[PDB]
């Protein structure tokens, strides 16, 4: 053929759809927005959690020393005394 | 609170301190038993003990 009938079909194909373009900005907006609230919440948590000592890890002491209380260096007095019958 | 005494038996203040640690250990806020970290607190030191015997002298002071 000529040019122009070849150019023209060939800027068309370039060329995106806009349909899927007008989707995915309305989508785009949508998640960012909700991952912006998302992100906002999670600034609002305090350096120092409610539970904090209430946490396993944080005790260490109450399922160590009643293992321990029975070592000598430890024991109230009125441990040996009757310990022997 | 670490519970090794001097003497070798244990600390003085070794029971009130584990009583209050397990306290705050199901407790999420310290305001609900405060009362048992005054307690270990004042068993460190025995300031209100102190504080009253001072009281005491004190009335006998007075009555000059």
């Amino acid at each position: 053929g000529f040019i122009m009938e070849f150019a023209e079909n060939l800027v068309l194909r370039l060329m995106e759809n806009p349909e899927e373009r007008d989707r995915k900005a309305r989508e785009h907006i949508y998640e960012m927005h909700e991952r912006c609230k998302k992100i906002k919440e999670m600034w609002a948590l305090p350096i120092r959690p409610y539970g904090f000592w209430t946490f396993e890890r944080h005790n260490a002491q109450l399922r160590w020393d009643p293992q321990i209380s029975q070592v000598a260096g430890r024991r109230d007095p009125y441990d040996d005394l009757l310990e022997d019958n | 609170a670490s519970g090794w005494g001097i003497t070798g038996n244990k600390g003085r203040c070794y029971d009130f301190w584990m009583d209050f640690s397990e306290c705050m250990s199901h407790c999420r806020e310290p305001k609900d038993c405060t009362l048992l970290r005054e307690d270990y607190l004042e068993c460190l030191h025995h300031s209100k003990e102190f504080q009253r015997r001072n009281r005491i002298y004190k009335e006998e002071q007075r009555k000059l």
